[PDB]
C-alpha cells in the first residue's frame, strides 16, 4: 500500500520551515511572512526508484507555541532541523530542538537532517563549519538550502527519506 | 490530571460518552473519531491534548452537510472563549496575607488548555479564510462576523496570528510563481510552422507538441477543480453549471478531444491515409504515457473504444505491431474496473494528470451509501467515518495537484485546442449517429465489399516520431 | 469454476442509480460502505439454484464522460438500464440508451433489463404502465424498485441474469 513516512519540519520562528515545504510541495516561493499553527501537506515521489508517500508536519516556530510540541514529535519518524544562516540566535536554539526530539521519542538515533536555510542571501552570520561541527555531534547530515531558490530543498528532504528507511 | 470548566458555562466540557461520541475500533496514536454531536465534533477539532491537521482538512471540507457556516463560526467563537478559574486554597491563603498568588494550577490551565485550545481555533480560522474561502463570498454578513471576532482577540499571546490571519482576509478580498531547477525542453514543430495557426491539425502539428500541450492544457484544467465542486455530489445535480463550473469545463474537454480523435478517424475515407492518422493518434497516446497524462491516454482510448472506431477492422489490420501493443497496454488500464490504472498512478513519479471520473464515482456512491446519522441511545450522531471517507478523495485529488509540469505553452497550439469543437452547430446524438454512418460508410458491415476513396491530403503522411530532438 | 457474469447499469445521471448496485452488493445489517474497497462490485449469488459471480459495473457519477459510454458499455453482457419514476426526462433517455447498446454491442437483441427507480418521496411522473408498455415494445422485462427500502433490487440483477441464461 505504498510506504507512508511521517517528516516533521521543525525550528525557530522565521527560519523558513513553510517556505521549504511549500517550494518542496509546489514548486512556489511564498515570500510573505505568515506564522504557522500546525499545518500538514502529502506528496507522493519516487526516490532511489521506490515509490513513497511523504507526510510533511509544518510547524510553529514561535515561542507562543512551544507547548504544543510533544504532541508532534511522538508521531513523527524524521526531522527536518532548520535555522537560518544569517540568524546566530535560530541557530543556537537548534540544541533545544534536537534535545527535545530526543527527549520525547526517548532514543539517540532519530532520523534527521540539520537545514541552514535562506543560503541565497550573502549576510551569512553562521558559518557552514560551525553548523556541520554541530551536524556530526549529533551523527546526522547538514544541507543548506533555499526556498526561494530551490537549491538543497529536495536533497534535504530526501536526504531524511533515506535516513528513515535505514532506521 | 487537570480540571475543566463548568458543562454549565462552557458546552465543550461535557464529558465523552457513547450518546457523544463513537470511536473507531483501530488507532498516532490519537483517536479515528466515527460519530459524534456537533459539539463533540468541534471540541476535538481543536482538542488540547494533540494535533490532527488532517482533521482540519476533513472538517473544513465536508461540515455544510450537517451544519452551517453562521453555526459553524458560533460554536468556535464560543469554543474560543473559555472562562478562567478562579484561584485556589493556596491562592486565596497568599491573597489575605498581601502576598502574591503562586497561581500554579491557573497559569497551567492557561499554559495546556486555553493556549493550545485558542490557537487551534484560530487555525481552524486561518484554514478556512485560506482554502475554504467561498463560504465568505457567498455570504458577506459571515465576512464580518469573521473579520469582528479576529479584531476583537485581545491578548499578546495571539497578537501574531490575528495579525496575520487579517491580512490574509484581506488578500482574499481583493483577489502564483513556479520554478523550476531544470529547463524546459525545446517546442517541437512539423509541417505546420510556428505562426501558421491556419494549417495546424492532427497530422500537421509535431505529435509530441500535441501531447504536450493538451498536456499543459488538461493539467491546468485538473488543478483548477476546487472541492467544493464536488461535496454533496454538486456535479450530478440541477445547478451543477452553478457549483461545478471547472469540473464540467474540464470533462467537457475530455470529451471534445475524445470525438475529435473520432471525428478525424472517420473522416479520412482513404484507407491508408486513415491507418496513418490512427497511427499518429497511438504515437499521442504514447507521449501522454510518458507525461503521465492518464486523462489523455484515457481519452485516446474511449476514442479507439467508441462504436464508430471499434469497428474498423481494415484499419487496425495494418497498424505497426508495437502499436496494436501500445494501444492493449493503455486500454487494460481500465479493465477490471481499472485496476491497473491505479496500480499505475499510485507508482508513478509526479507530475501527472489523473483521470477525474473515477473520483467522481467513488465521492458519489460514498455519500449515497453510508447514512448522515448514526443513532445511538435514542441520539443522533453525525457520522463522521463517511465525511473521512470523502475527504480522503478530495485529499488524493489536491495532492496530485500540487506539481506543476515543466513544458512551454506555444500560445497557438493552446488557442487551438481550447477552441476545438469537433461538434460545431449539431447536438451530441446527431453528430454521434453522422460519426457511426461514416464509419458505415468507409467500412461496411460483411458481406458487402470494402469500397475505395480518394486521398485528401496534399501534405506528408510520414510520422516525425515521437523522440524528442534537441539542438543548440 | 462458476460462470462470472457482466452486468452494466446505464441511466440518466442525478436520479436513483448508484442505490441499486450498493443495495445489492452491501446488506448494511453492518454500516460503513466503501466503494474505495476492491472487489466491492463483486457478488456472488445463488440464482434458481445455480451458484454465478456478479460483477457489476455502476460508473454513477460520470455521465458527463458522455463520449466514454462505448468503451464500458463494451465490457459487459447484460445491461440494467434505469431511470427515475419520478423523473420523465430519465425516461425518455432510456431509448436512447437501449439504441447505443445494441450498436456497440452489434445485435438487435442483447439481454437487458428496463428498471424503473423510486429515488425519493416526490411525486411519481411515470406510471408504471407507459414504462411496461415501452418494455413490451422493446422485448424486455420491466422491474420497479425502490432502492431505499431493498424493494426489488434482487428481482431487477436476477431477472437480467435469467436474461443471458436464456439468450
Ligand atoms: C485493445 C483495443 C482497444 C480499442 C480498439 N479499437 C480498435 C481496436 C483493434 N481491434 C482489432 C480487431 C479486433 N482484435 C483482434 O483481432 C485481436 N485478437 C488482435 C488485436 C489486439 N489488439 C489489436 C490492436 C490492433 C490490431 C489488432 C489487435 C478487435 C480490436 C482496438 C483494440
Ligand atoms: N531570501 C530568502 N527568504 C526566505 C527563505 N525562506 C524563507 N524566507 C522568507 O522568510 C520569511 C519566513 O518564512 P517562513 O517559511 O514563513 O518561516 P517559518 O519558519 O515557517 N515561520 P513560522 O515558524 O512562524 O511559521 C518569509 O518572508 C519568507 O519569504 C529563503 O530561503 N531565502
Ligand atoms: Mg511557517
Amino acid at each position: 500500500g505504498m510506504t507512508e513516512y511521517k517528516l516533521v519540519v521543525v525550528g525557530a520562528g522565521g527560519v523558513g520551515k513553510s517556505a521549504l515545504t511549500i517550494q518542496l510541495i509546489q514548486n512556489h516561493f511564498v515570500d510573505e511572512y505568515d506564522p504557522t499553527i500546525e499545518d500538514s501537506y502529502r506528496k507522493q515521489v519516487v526516490i532511489d526508484g521506490e515509490t513513497c508517500l511523504l507526510d510533511i508536519l509544518d510547524t510553529a516556530g514561535q515561542e507562543e507555541a512551544s507547548a504544543m510540541r510533544d504532541q508532534y514529535m511522538r508521531t513523527g519518524e524524521g526531522f527536518l532541523c532548520v535555522f537560518a544562516i544569517n540568524n546566530t540566535k535560530s541557530f543556537e536554539d537548534i540544541h533545544q530542538y534536537r534535545e527535545q526530539i530526543k527527549r520525547v521519542k526517548d532514543s539517540d538515533d532519530v532520523p534527521m537532517v540539520l537545514v541552514g536555510n535562506k543560503c541565497d542571501l550573502a549576510a551569512r552570520t553562521v558559518e557552514s563549519r560551525q553548523a556541520q561541527d554541530l551536524a556530526r555531534s549529533y551523527g546526522i547530515p547538514y544541507i543548506e538550502t533555499s526556498a526561494k531558490t530551490r537549491q538543497g530543498v529536495e536533497d534535504a528532504f530526501y536526504t531524511l527519506v533515506r535516513e528513515i528507511r535505514q532506521h | 490530571q487537570m480540571r475543566l470548566p463548568s458543562a454549565d458555562v462552557y458546552r465543550f466540557a461535557e464529558p465523552d460518552s457513547e450518546e457523544n461520541i463513537i470511536f473507531e475500533e483501530n488507532m498516532a496514536g490519537i483517536p479515528i473519531i466515527k460519530a459524534g454531536t456537533v459539539i463533540k465534533l468541534i471540541e476535538r477539532l481543536t482538542y488540547h491534548m494533540y494535533a490532527d491537521p488532517n482533521f482540519v482538512r476533513t472538517f473544513l471540507t465536508t461540515y455544510r452537510s450537517f451544519c452551517k457556516p453562521q453555526e459553524l463560526l458560533s460554536l468556535i467563537i464560543e469554543r474560543f472563549e473559555i472562562p478562567e478559574p478562579e484561584p485556589t486554597e493556596a491562592d486565596r491563603i497568599a491573597i489575605e496575607n498581601g502576598d502574591q498568588p503562586l497561581s500554579a494550577e491557573l497559569k497551567r490551565f492557561r499554559k495546556e488548555y486555553i493556549q493550545p485550545v485558542q490557537l487551534r481555533v484560530l487555525n481552524v480560522c486561518r484554514h478556512w479564510v485560506e482554502h475554504h474561502f467561498y463560504d465568505f463570498e457567498r455570504d458577506a454578513y459571515l465576512l464580518q462576523r469573521m473579520e469582528e471576532f479576529i479584531g476583537t482577540v485581545r491578548g499578546k499571546a495571539m497578537k501574531k496570528w490575528v495579525e496575520s490571519i487579517t491580512k490574509i482576509i484581506q488578500r482574499k478580498k481583493i483577489a502564483h510563481n513556479i520554478t523550476f531547477q531544470s529547463s524546459p525542453p525545446t517546442v517541437e514543430w512539423h509541417i505546420s510552422r510556428p505562426g501558421h495557426i491556419e494549417t495546424f491539425d492532427l497530422l500537421t502539428l509535431h505529435p509530441i507538441e500535441i501531447a504536450r500541450q493538451l498536456t499543459l492544457l488538461e493539467s491546468d484544467l485538473y488543478r483548477a477543480v476546487q472541492p467544493s465542486e464536488l461535496v454533496g455530489s454538486v456535479w450530478t445535480k440541477e445547478d451543477k453549471e452553478i457549483n461545478s463550473p471547472n469540473l464540467l469545463k474540464m470533462i467537457r474537454h475530455t470529451t471534445n478531444l475524445t470525438l475529435w480523435f473520432e471525428k478525424c478517424i472517420v473522416e479520412t475515407e482513404n484507407l491508408e491515409e486513415r491507418v496513418a492518422v490512427v497511427s499518429r493518434i497511438i504515437e499521442i497516446l504514447q507521449v501522454f504515457q510518458e507525461l503521465n497524462n492518464f486523462n489523455g491516454v484515457l481519452e485516446v482510448v474511449s476514442a479507439m473504444n467508441s462504436s464508430p472506431v471499434y469497428r474498423l477492422d481494415h484499419t487496425f489490420e495494418q497498424i505497426p505491431s508495437r502499436q496494436k501493443k501500445i494501444l492493449e497496454e493503455a486500454h487494460e488500464l481500465s479493465e477490471d474496473h481499472y485496476k491497473k490504472y491505479l496500480a499505475k498512478l499510485r507508482s508513478i513519479n509526479p507530475p501527472c494528470v489523473p483521470f477525474f471520473g473515477i473520483y467522481l464515482t467513488n465521492i458519489l456512491k460514498t455519500e449515497e451509501g453510508n447514512p448522515e446519522v448514526l443513532k445511538r441511545h435514542g441520539k443522533e450522531l453525525i457520522n463522521f467515518s463517511k465525511r473521512r471517507k470523502v475527504a480522503e478523495i478530495t485529499g488524493e485529488i489536491q495532492q496530485y495537484q500540487n506539481q506543476p509540469y515543466c513544458l512551454r505553452v506555444e500560445s497557438d497550439i493552446k488557442r487551438f485546442f481550447e477552441n476545438l469543437n469537433p461538434m460545431g452547430n449539431s447536438m451530441e446524438k446527431e453528430f454521434t449517429d453522422y460519426l457511426f454512418n461514416k464509419s458505415l460508410e468507409i467500412e461496411p458491415r460483411n458481406p458487402k465489399p470494402l469500397p475505395r476513396f480518394p486521398k485528401k491530403y496534399s501534405y506528408p503522411l510520414k510520422s516525425p516520431g515521437v523522440r524528442p530532438s534537441n539542438p543548440r
